[PDB]
């Protein structure tokens, strides 16, 4: 979970599944280095 | 511990330390480079200069159609290539810049013919003289007694010299005269 | 831990220079000659 204290609002927000542009509240994750896109496995793997 | 903490944050001081060096050094290496380069193309500004010995031209009819520079070095100047100088006209007409015309008679164009020397473009030595050569009806009109020229030769460097070129008051019975 | 925080902190990439080549009007390459900074271990390229 991440906590967004912004300069209006203050929630905490939690991922939900691929749906960018639609990402109210929530958060996704698209992989960068790896095969999982959501879990870092090694200490290579970078995660957006 | 402060053991363990100690010596990991010492390894990253150390790495600081190497970077606020690096960029002292690189920084001062381009100044370097930089001044001296400014150093001595200011010193060959001043230095590198011509200097017109004399001036003559033909005469046909009665307009002088030519006129011809006799150019030297300047005192303590080194090599003054004589194609990447350029040189102004402002005639009684026109008053455009002359630039060289590898081979010619000129149109709006001086030619190099080395009274004296190994080359017919570079003051090399100091002894050595070269005829700048002008075509008067080509950059104009042929000039006329009393019509006044200023020249400025300017070399490469930016060194000017200025030259009056005065056409006698009269052109009667003459080949050729001293402007 | 211990291992890996040492590595995080002293194995770090050194960029030496950097050139591009230019054609027509554009720089259309980007190059950078990099080294390892002092200290650090096997840095491979793949997993950077
Ligand atoms: C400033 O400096 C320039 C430098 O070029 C100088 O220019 C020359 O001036 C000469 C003269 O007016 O003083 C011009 O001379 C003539 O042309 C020459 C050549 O053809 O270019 C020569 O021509 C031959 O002369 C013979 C001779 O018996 O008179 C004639 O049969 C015929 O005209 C020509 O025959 S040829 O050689 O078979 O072609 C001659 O001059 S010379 O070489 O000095 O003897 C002149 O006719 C010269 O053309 C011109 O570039 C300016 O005068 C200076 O003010
Ligand atoms: C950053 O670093 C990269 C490193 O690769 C660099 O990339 C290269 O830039 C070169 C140039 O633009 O500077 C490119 O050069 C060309 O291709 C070479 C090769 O094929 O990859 C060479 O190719 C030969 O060129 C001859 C020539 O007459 O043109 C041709 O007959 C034919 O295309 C090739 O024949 S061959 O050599 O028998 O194979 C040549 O460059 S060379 O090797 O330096 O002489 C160029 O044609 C290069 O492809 C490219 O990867 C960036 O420029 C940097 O910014």
């Amino acid at each position: 979970t991440i906590q967004w204290i912004g300069p209006d609002x203050a929630t905490t927000l939690t991922y939900x599944x691929x749906x960018x542009x639609x990402x109210x509240e929530n958060f996704t994750t698209x992989s960068i280095k790896g095969x999982x896109x959501x879990v870092l496995v090694d200490q290579s793997d970078r995660i957006k | 511990q402060v053991g363990i903490g100690t010596l990991i944050v010492f390894i990253a001081m150390v790495l600081v330390a190497a970077i606020a060096a690096g960029v002292l050094i690189n920084t001062a290496g381009y100044l370097q480079s930089k001044g001296s380069a400014t150093g001595e193309e200011a010193s060959a500004q001043v230095s590198n200069r011509i200097n017109i010995v004399s001036a003559y031209g033909n005469v046909x009819x009665x307009x002088v159609d030519y006129v011809n520079l006799t150019v030297r070095q300047a005192a303590g100047a080194d090599n003054i290539n004589l194609x990447k100088s350029t040189i102004q006209w402002i005639g009684p007409d026109x008053a455009t810049t002359l630039t060289y015309x590898x081979x010619x008679x000129x149109x709006e164009n001086f030619t190099t013919x080395s009274i004296k020397g190994x080359x017919x473009x570079v003051l090399v030595d100091q002894s050595d003289r070269i005829k700048v050569i002008m075509y008067a009806x080509x950059v104009x009109x042929x000039l006329x007694x009393g019509x006044e020229v200023q020249l400025t030769v300017t070399t490469q460097y930016g060194s000017k010299t200025t030259y009056w070129a005065q056409v006698p008051e009269s052109l009667k019975d003459k080949n050729a005269v001293x402007l």
